[PDB]
This record gives C-alpha cells, sequence and structure tokens, in this order.
C-alpha cells in the first residue's frame, strides 16, 4: 500500500512544479514589457516638463 | 544543609534592604514636596518685586 | 534651499553618531570648562585650510587673551598673511570688557560680513561663533532700565524674538551656502535654562558635551546618547552606516541599566552573557576618544585624523567580537583600528 | 469642513510656543503676572481653542473635527504650568520617552502612561477582538519586567509571561514613513496573540513579519477584502486565517 | 571563596587546597566525590579531623 | 495587454525534493512572490500622451515637436524567449523519467500482491508439512547455525 501511493505521489508532484516553471518565467516577460511601455512615456514626460 | 542555610538568609537580608529603602523613600518625598513649593513661591516674589519697583 | 549633504571632519564621535552637513547649522553645547573652545579650534584646523572659499570668525563676549592666541596661531600657519593680499580669514571681536550694549551688536556685525560673501559674491562661506550665550545675557542687563517686567528666571520678555531674528539670517539660500559652527554655553549644567533650551529649534546637528564623561578621561567628552542630526537617515548615509550607529547607542544604553545591578550585587556575581556586553561597551567608550591636534601642548601625543570609511569598519569588529582577546587600554587615545593592536603588544613585553 | 458635513484633522506644532509668544505680549502691555510670569488667563487661551473640536450630529450635517496638539516638556516634568493646563483639557496623552528610543523601541510610545478616555468605542470590531487580550497580555508583562535581567529560577508561567511580552513588543516596532492598513494590522496581531510565535527566536520576529505581510498581499488578497468590508472577523474567516499562519510558519526558515 | 578570602591574612600558610565556583548551581554528589578524591591524593596523610557547617 | 493564470503553489511546488535541495525549491517560490508584486506595482496600461497642450505650453516650436514626432511612432521590442523553451524542454524529459516508478514498481506491487496469495497457502493445517514450512523459516549448508 505505501509503495503504491509512492508511485502516484511523484506524478502529481511533477506536473504541478513543471507548470510553475512555465508561469514563473511568464511573469518575467510581462513586468519587463509593462515597464517598457511605461519608461518610454517617462523620458518623453521629461521634455514635456523641461521646456515649460 | 549549607546551601539551604545560605539561601534562606539571602531571602531575609534582601527583605530588610527593601524595607529600609522604602522607609527612606518617604522621608525624601516630603522634603521634595516642601522644596518644590518653595521654589514656585520664591521666584514669584522676584517677579512681583521687579514690577513694583518699576 | 532644500538639499542635504555630508561634510566629513575626521573626528570619530562626530562622524559616526551625529554627522555634520554642508550648509547646515551646528551647535556645540556643554558647561564651563569641558572643551567648547578647543573643539571649535579643531574645526578651523581641519576644515578651513582644505576649504576653497573664505571664512569669518566672530568672537562675542569671551576672554581677550584668547583673541591673541588666534592671531598668533594663524600667522604661523599662513592663514593670515601680513605681507600681501592672499589671506582667507576675517575677524570681528567684541570681548567681555565691553559695555553690555556692545556685546549684543557684535554678532550682528559678524554675520554682516559673512552675508556679503554669500550674496554679492557666490562662494562657500564658513562662520564660527564663540560664544553665543553672551548675546542673550548682554540683552538681559540693559532690559530693566528700558522699562520691562522680567519673565522667568531673569531674562527679558523679548527673549525668543530677537534670538529668532538673528538666527534666521544664518541660512543657506539660493545664492550661496553658509556652514556655521556655534558654541553655546549652558549655565551651571542645566539644559532646561531658557537661553540654551530655545536654540534647539534653530540647529540641525547638536553636539552635547558633558562633564560626566570628561571626568573619566574620555576626550572629546561628547555624549553619544544626547547628540542628534537630521541626516542620520539610511537613505542618505546608506544602510550600512545606519545600523552601526544605532548598534552603538543600543549597547551603551543597555550598559547604563546594568550599572544599577553591579552596585548591589557586584561584578563577578553576574552571568557570563552580560559580562560580555559590559566588556564590549567599555571598549566602545574608550575607542571614541581621539587625540586632537591642537591639544598637543596638553598631551604630547600626536594628531590623528580617521577617515569615514575606517570609522565604520572599526566599530563593526568590536561589536561582532573580533577583538575579545585584548584589554581595554589598547584602544585609549588611538587613531584607526590598526594602531589598537600595535599598542596591544607593546604593553605586553614590560611584564 | 465641519460645518459642511465633511471630516477634518488639525495638528498644532506646537502649543508650548504659543503660551510664550503670548506672555511677551502681556508683559509689554503691563498686565499683572502670575506663576512663571504667565498672565491670569492662559487657561482661557487654550481652552477656547481645543473646545472647538466637536463631533456634530445628523441634524446639523454630521461633520467632525479632530485635534492633535504637541507639547514639549522639559526633563520629563509634566507638572509644570502649561503641561498641566493642556492635560486637564484634552482626553488622553501619548507619552514618548527618550530612554526607549535608544533601547530599540521605535516609535517609543510608553503604553504604561498613555490613556484614551473614549476607550474601545472607537475601534473597529476586528481590531477590538484581538487587541483586548493584547492589552491584558502586555500589562501582565510590565509587572514582571524587572525579573528579566536575572531570571532563570522562576515558574513556567512567569517564563511564559516573559516569552510573550518580548515577542509582542517586536510587533509594535515600525519604521518611519510606512503606515499600514487596519486589515493588515489585525492579521499581524492575530499571529502573535494566539501563540504562533513562542518557538520562533526573538531576533527573527521582524524578519518574519516583513516576509509574512508581502505574502498575504499578493496571495491572500481575497481575505483582506472580507475584513475591510465586513469590519468584523467572523467564524469563517477565523478558520481561514488559521491555516494561513500555519502554512507560512511550517516552511519559513530558508 | 569567602572562607579563603577572610583567612588570607592570619592563616595563609595553613591551607591545603581551596575549592572555588561553589554555590552558583545546586550541589550534587559528583562534586562531593571530586573534593573527597583530592583530599586523599595530595600527599598529606592525616589521622583525625572535623567539619564545620550551618545546619 | 496579456496575462495568463497558473496553478496552486501550495503543497507540491515547494516540495520538489532534490538531494537535500529544499533550498532550491524555496527559491522557486520566492520568484513568484516577487514578480507578482512587481506586476502589482505597475498596471497593464500606461498613462496617455496629451498632444494638444504640448504645442501651446512648449510654444518654442520645431525642437519640441520633432522629438514628439520621433518618439510617438517608436516601437519597444521586448526581450527574447530563447531561454523560455530550453527550461521547458527539461520538463519533458524528466516527466518521462518520473513514470519509471509507475513502470517498474507496478510489477513489484503485483509480485508482492501475488506473494500474499501464496503466503495464505503455506500455513494450512497446524500439523501440515515438514517441507512446506521449510520455505519461510530457513535451512542452509553445513555449519551455519552457530547456537
Ligand atoms: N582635546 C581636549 N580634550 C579634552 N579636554 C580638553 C581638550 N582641550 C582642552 N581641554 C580641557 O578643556 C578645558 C577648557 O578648555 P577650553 O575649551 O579653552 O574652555 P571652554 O570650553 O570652557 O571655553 C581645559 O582645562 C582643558 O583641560
Ligand atoms: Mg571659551
Amino acid at each position: 500500500i505505501d509503495l503504491e501511493k509512492s508511485q502516484q505521489a511523484l506524478v502529481q508532484k511533477r506536473h504541478y512544479l513543471f507548470d510553475v516553471q512555465r508561469n514563473n518565467i511568464a511573469m518575467a516577460l510581462e513586468v519587463t514589457y509593462r515597464e517598457r511601455l511605461h519608461r518610454v512615456y517617462k523620458e518623453i514626460k521629461n521634455r514635456l516638463d523641461y521646456h515649460i | 544543609e549549607s546551601t539551604t542555610s545560605e539561601q534562606s538568609a539571602r531571602m531575609t537580608a534582601m527583605d530588610n534592604a527593601s524595607k529600609n529603602a522604602s522607609e527612606m523613600i518617604d522621608k525624601l518625598t516630603l522634603t521634595f514636596n516642601r522644596t518644590r513649593q518653595a521654589v514656585i513661591t520664591k521666584e514669584l516674589i522676584e517677579i512681583i518685586s521687579g514690577a513694583a519697583a518699576l | 534651499s532644500v538639499e542635504q549633504e555630508i561634510l566629513v571632519t575626521g573626528i570619530k564621535v562626530v562622524d559616526l553618531l551625529a554627522p555634520y552637513a554642508k550648509g547646515g547649522k551646528i551647535g556645540l553645547f556643554g558647561g564651563a570648562g569641558v572643551g567648547k573652545t578647543v573643539l571649535i579650534m579643531e574645526l578651523i584646523n581641519n576644515v578651513a585650510k582644505a576649504h576653497g572659499g573664505y571664512s569669518v570668525f566672530a568672537g562675542v563676549g569671551e576672554r581677550t587673551r584668547e583673541g591673541n592666541d588666534l592671531y598668533h596661531e594663524m600667522i604661523e600657519s599662513g592663514v593670515i598673511n601680513l605681507k600681501d593680499a592672499t589671506s582667507k580669514v576675517a575677524l570681528v571681536y567684541g570681548q567681555m570688557n565691553e559695555p553690555p550694549g556692545a556685546r549684543a551688536r557684535v554678532a550682528l556685525t559678524g554675520l554682516t560680513v559673512a552675508e556679503y560673501f554669500r550674496d554679492q559674491e557666490g562662494q562657500d562661506v564658513l562662520l564660527f561663533i564663540d560664544n553665543i550665550f553672551r548675546f542673550t545675557q548682554a540683552g538681559s542687563e540693559v532690559s530693566a532700565l528700558l522699562g520691562r517686567i522680567p519673565s522667568a528666571v531673569g531674562y527679558q520678555p523679548t527673549l525668543a524674538t530677537d534670538m529668532g531674528t538673528m538666527q534666521e539670517r544664518i541660512t543657506t539660500t539660493k545664492k550661496g551656502s553658509i556652514t556655521s559652527v556655534q558654541a553655546i554655553y549652558v549655565p551651571a549644567d542645566d539644559l532646561t535654562d531658557p537661553a540654551p533650551a530655545t536654540t534647539f529649534a534653530h540647529l540641525d546637528a547638536t553636539t552635547v558635551l558633558s562633564r560626566a564623561i570628561a571626568e573619566l578621561g574620555i576626550y572629546p567628552a561628547v555624549d553619544p546618547l544626547d547628540s542628534t542630526s537630521r541626516i542620520m537617515d539610511p537613505n542618505i548615509v546608506g544602510s550600512e552606516h545606519y545600523d552601526v550607529a544605532r548598534g552603538v547607542q543600543k549597547i551603551l544604553q543597555d550598559y547604563k541599566s546594568l550599572q544599577d545591578i553591579i552596585a548591589i550585587l557586584g561584578m563577578d556575581e553576574l552571568s557570563e552573557e552580560d559580562k560580555l556586553t559590559v566588556s564590549r561597551a567599555r571598549k566602545i567608550q574608550r575607542f571614541l576618544s581621539q587625540p586632537f591636534q591642537v591639544a598637543e601642548v596638553f598631551t604630547g601625543h600626536l594628531g590623528k585624523l580617521v577617515p569615514l570609511k575606517e570609522t565604520i569598519k572599526g566599530f563593526q569588529q568590536i561589536l561582532a567580537g573580533e577583538y575579545d582577546h585584548l584589554p581595554e587600554q589598547a584602544f585609549y587615545m588611538v587613531g584607526p583600528i590598526e594602531e589598537a593592536v600595535a599598542k596591544a603588544d607593546k604593553l605586553a613585553e614590560e611584564h | 469642513f465641519r460645518d459642511n458635513g465633511k471630516h477634518a484633522l488639525i495638528i498644532y506644532d506646537d502649543l508650548s510656543k504659543q503660551a510664550v509668544a503670548y506672555r511677551q505680549m502681556s508683559l509689554l502691555l503691563r498686565r499683572p503676572p502670575g506663576r512663571e510670569a504667565y498672565p491670569g488667563d492662559v487657561f482661557y487661551l487654550h481652552s477656547r481653542l481645543l473646545e472647538r473640536a466637536a463631533k456634530m450630529n445628523d441634524a446639523f450635517g454630521g461633520g467632525s473635527l479632530t485635534a492633535l496638539p504637541v507639547i514639549e516638556t522639559q526633563a520629563g516634568d509634566v507638572s509644570a504650568y502649561i503641561p498641566t493646563n493642556v492635560i486637564s483639557i484634552t482626553d488622553g496623552q501619548i507619552f514618548l520617552e527618550t530612554e526607549l528610543f535608544y533601547k530599540g523601541i521605535r516609535p517609543a510610545i510608553n503604553v504604561g502612561l498613555s490613556v484614551s478616555r473614549v476607550g474601545s468605542a472607537a475601534q473597529t470590531r476586528a481590531m477590538k477582538q484581538v487587541a483586548g487580550t493584547m492589552k491584558l497580555e502586555l500589562a501582565q508583562y510590565r509587572e514582571v519586567a524587572a525579573f528579566a535581567q536575572f531570571g532563570s529560577d522562576l515558574d513556567a508561567a512567569t517564563q511564559q509571561l516573559l516569552s510573550r511580552g518580548v515577542r509582542l513588543t517586536e510587533l509594535l516596532k515600525q519604521g518611519q514613513y510606512a503606515p499600514m492598513a487596519i486589515e493588515e494590522q489585525v492579521a499581524v496581531i492575530y499571529a502573535g496573540v494566539r501563540g504562533y510565535l513562542d518557538k520562533l527566536e526573538p531576533s527573527k520576529i521582524t524578519k518574519f513579519e516583513n516576509a509574512f505581510l508581502s505574502h498575504v498581499i499578493s496571495q491572500h488578497q481575497a481575505l483582506l477584502g472580507k475584513i475591510r468590508a465586513d469590519g468584523k472577523i467572523s467564524e469563517e474567516t477565523d478558520a481561514k486565517l488559521k491555516e494561513i499562519v500555519t502554512n507560512f510558519l511550517a516552511g519559513f526558515e530558508a | 571563596d569567602k572562607i579563603r578570602g577572610i583567612l588570607h591574612r592570619t592563616h595563609s600558610d595553613q591551607f591545603l587546597v581551596t575549592f572555588k565556583e561553589v554555590g552558583r548551581k545546586p550541589p550534587t554528589f559528583g562534586d562531593a566525590s571530586v573534593i573527597a578524591l583530592e583530599l586523599l591524593n595530595s600527599g598529606y596523610e592525616f589521622d583525625e579531623g572535623s567539619i564545620i557547617f550551618n545546619r | 495587454r496579456k496575462l495568463a493564470l497558473k496553478a496552486i503553489d501550495w503543497v507540491a511546488f515547494g516540495e520538489i525534493i532534490p538531494r537535500n535541495q529544499k533550498a532550491i525549491a524555496n527559491s522557486l517560490k520566492s520568484w513568484n512572490e516577487t514578480l507578482s508584486t512587481r506586476l502589482a506595482a505597475l498596471p497593464e496600461k500606461p498613462p496617455a500622451i496629451d498632444w494638444a497642450y504640448y504645442k501651446a505650453t512648449v510654444a518654442k516650436a520645431g525642437l519640441v515637436d520633432d522629438f514628439e514626432k520621433k518618439f510617438n511612432a517608436l516601437k519597444v521590442p521586448v526581450p527574447e524567449d530563447k531561454y523560455t523553451a530550453l527550461v521547458d524542454a527539461e520538463e519533458q524529459e524528466d516527466v518521462k523519467r518520473c513514470a519509471e516508478f509507475l513502470s517498474l514498481s507496478k510489477a513489484r506491487i503485483e509480485a508482492y500482491e501475488k506473494e500474499l496469495e501464496k503466503m495464505k497457502n503455506i500455513i494450512p493445517f497446524d500439523q501440515m508439512t515438514i517441507e512446506d514450512l521449510n520455505e519461510v523459516f530457513p535451512e542452509t549448508k553445513l555449519d551455519k547455525k552457530k547456537y
């Protein structure tokens, strides 16, 4: 009994953490694209603030 | 026997050192209160005498 | 102006726990005979020769002897030059032999010359004032003949208005910057007197001297648990300097509460865990004392000048425990931490 | 803002420099002095300024005005002239000492001498439930604070009373310019007053708290909307918060 | 300690051994064996004696 | 913008069980809490660029509008996804290796299950046999049993 569940324990463990590695890198590209759209507004706000 | 004789006399000799330090702490509280009133009284006279002579 | 900096001096107690600032008003408190004139003679020695712009010294109500030991310690160092036009210091003097209507208009004459350099020119100016308690006292003498009722303990009724009318011209504006160091006599060791306890609102960095430290031999006697600054801030001095400053004050204040136990119990009956926080605190008290340069004729020792990066690294290692194998005397009147172990071996061989 | 149904707040910084700027005007107008050369009506100067703070009712608009005056003592003597006028006018004091500021307690609020006489009738239902035991727990610690310097031969209840008092203190420390929310405040107090910290080392209570707060903002946002909007903490949220601080405490040290 | 500190003046040459660090922790039977062992293997062969204490 | 969800990071995803490598699994959950707050710091849409007030307030023309004409029709290329596939590639090989316990020990389960069938057979009658009891309790060669 204890070695039958030892089969099934590693097949629910592995598919959870192998999609966490999908989504831990998925957030790494959104927060570097959201900060790409935001920064290009910041360095054109400096010229909208300087000449006044 | 000697560690019981010693540990009971540490109980008594630390008890009379808190009675004598609380008997001393009320006698200095009255002298603090006579002297606290006497300084408000003294520096009130100096302002009145300074204004009256002016 | 709104910007803040840090001006490095070279004194270990000052740069660690209460850093000074460029363009900021600095105060030197303490009683009579603890070292206010020597510590204000030290900052002309370090700061004024490495400084670019000019400098002004106004002396208000002090001994006429000590205005001659400044005119003769500034010719032999070349700051005052009697032969050409390359001097860098002006001097304004009204001393304690003058009538009391003349000890209350000299400090207004000091910061009028020092307002010309900041405004009509653009240079960075310093300003040293000693003493400034004799501006308040000299107005408390002409008062009762002008027809005014006295206030609390004997000062004039207009005490905190003409003080605040002079102390609002010593500022950093958008046309220049005035660093200012001031010595403030505290009458008979009471910081609740109405003349020193209203100057606190006009000072950024206060350096409270104390007679209870000076009678141990710890020189300069600066109180660490009573000196503040406005830039003790981990966003300005960095997070490494900040957790060292508060780490020193926490072990000194916890050393204070332990002295109440040793008076009844004794030193040996304590545990081994707080026999160590005492011995770490006593090495921090003694390491703060530094041999000054202009106090050579008192001591005979040499003048040390510890930089800022070395002051932090000296105090991390006493706190972490890297010098638990030395006696207390190896840190007394030393410079950096390198001389604390060289002085440790030289004491060993004479047994 | 009080007359037009809105809410307000005012801070006098500070009131001990108004009694001095008024004393100078009196003694130059030749008025009869009194104690510490203050005139006879310095009580009437501060009373009619603080009595203008009021909680209006619904027939007039429902407005309000809250007043926080600052008073500087000298050497911690509140029995002076002006520190006793403004104490007897207002409701409660917050007494910041200088000894606790250097012992590590920042903000250095002494809760032994600080009171408020509106009491618990101004707390929300969530904060009132946990802090009613915390106030009793801290007050039992301050009785036995003088046994900490040499204590190992004491009863296990007294060793427990010291153990909870140190760890509740570390929850009260707070950095500057970081104000929290009431829903995040009640969660940190709930982690401490229940007993979930008596095995964690007393130096780690700050590092555990900054780790735990950044967790529940992102991963349990739907629980801190059911204490903000509910106002109280129910039986459903009592179990839901219970496995949260047990899940985080299990794998924490990494 | 405080027996040796009192008698350090009049009888400093009649001491055999002195045992310090006594009374901080509670006394046990092993410390009664450490003292009694060193009373034998010292070189002093005695023939009577007495003990004084506070019952 | 675009934002996809994930699964529960509750029990399995922090118990990856390396060779005493609970620190590497603890670092795996620490990146998800950091990036979700950095995604909560900035929104999906940035602020809008008012063009009409730029011409009047910065009315020294030419140099103001030429930067506003070049920075308006720009493009922001995000970083590459070259490391996105190779990290997902090793998950495909390990998932084929993780079923080896489900492949090899499945016969070990049934052989142990068949061993429970024959173990019922052996005990039999109390007075059964002197050789059928000679399977579980052992025999050996000459001079094995010392005592
Ligand atoms: N570097 C120093 N450290 C400690 N004490 C000093 C130092 N220099 C001078 N003193 C002591 O300070 C005393 C007063 O010096 P001074 O600063 O001239 O007077 P004051 O501070 O009262 O104006 C002297 O008696 C001297 O012993
Ligand atoms: Mg002097």
